[PDB]
């Protein structure tokens, strides 16, 4: 399914740095977020991601 | 002289990310889930990635 | 166990201080 959009994506991309800059979960949502910026470059031009991902929790 | 975590965490990679990449230590919060996810993006590890994502998201 | 499933663009001004701790404003420290 994403497995060789995955591979695919390693090949346009170089990572920069990863710099956290807000986070929270708890265990009665089962759920979390991570405000981030990743920043990269691809074809020789930099750029930054910001973006609060959302985790959520299944087991253990 | 040694790997300093691309998590930018200034520790070891074996001791940072390795550790829950490799599946010996399983991540305690989303914040470490997103550093290793962050990782495997580095190291171009697709399995990882394919690991960590939810299982609705058919990731394989 | 933790799994990522999707996210957000969230909302920060172009003069708010970078979340990058660069001091510089959002749209010019890593929002341009």
């Amino acid at each position: 399914a994403f497995r060789d959009d995955i591979i695919a994506g390693f090949a346009n991309t170089r990572w920069l740095g990863l710099t956290i800059f807000e986070h929270t979960w708890s265990e009665a949502e089962n759920t979390g977020y991570v405000s981030f910026i990743a920043r990269f470059s691809e074809q020789g031009k930099n750029g930054a991601i910001i973006e609060r991902s959302r985790f959520i929790k299944e087991n253990g | 002289m040694s790997q300093p975590c691309p998590c930018g965490s200034a520790d070891e990679y074996s001791l940072c990310c390795g550790r829950i990449v490799s599946g010996e230590r399983v991540a305690p919060d989303p914040s470490h889930l997103m550093r290793s996810r962050y990782c495997a993006f580095v190291m171009k590890d697709a399995d990882y990635l394919i690991k960590s994502w939810h299982p609705t998201c058919n990731a394989a | 166990q933790w799994y990522y499933i999707d996210g957000t663009r969230p909302q920060l001004g172009r003069n708010d201080p970078c979340p990058c701790g660069s001091g510089k404003k959002f749209k010019k420290c890593c929002g341009q």
